[PDB]
């Protein structure tokens, strides 16, 4: 979680280009328990992503 | 010295399971934290894991 | 002070292996003042610590 958003790559010269924008970004999880870190033992709920194909 | 390190010739490192490896995803880690112990009241903490 | 903690090493074929795990982590200082940094010029407190030999 941050107030802004930040993406840059390297050009040919080897200098560094980024932009950056003001994004505000404070994610919750599922859920009634604001939790960080997926544990072990658990339950599983349903959830949605994007994905990679 | 000699026998100093006697004792570390007998164990070896294992896999356990790591239920985020990095990515959000689970996975069987040669890195598995197993304890972190915080009684230094300075301020530092001692993390035991799978490698050695 | 942070709500996870990380650690991480280079395998053989160098990829990055990593296990992250919840851990609350609030540290505060012994006295009566929650500084953050040991000043040039202050007063001597026991504490304990975790002694590297």
């Amino acid at each position: 979680p941050g107030e802004f958003l930040q993406v840059s790559i390297q050009d040919t010269r080897n200098a560094v280009r980024a932009c950056r924008i003001q994004y505000h970004h404070d994610p919750q999880p599922v859920g009634r328990e604001k939790f960080t870190i997926r544990p072990h033992y658990g339950k599983e709920i349903p959830c949605t992503t994007y994905q990679q194909t | 010295v000699s026998q100093h390190f006697n004792v570390y010739k007998a164990t070896r490192p294992y896999i356990a399971y790591c239920a985020d490896c990095g990515a959000g995803h689970s996975c069987h880690s040669p890195v598995a934290i197993e304890a972190v112990r915080s009684e230094a009241t300075d301020g530092m903490l001692k993390i035991q894991f799978s490698a050695q």
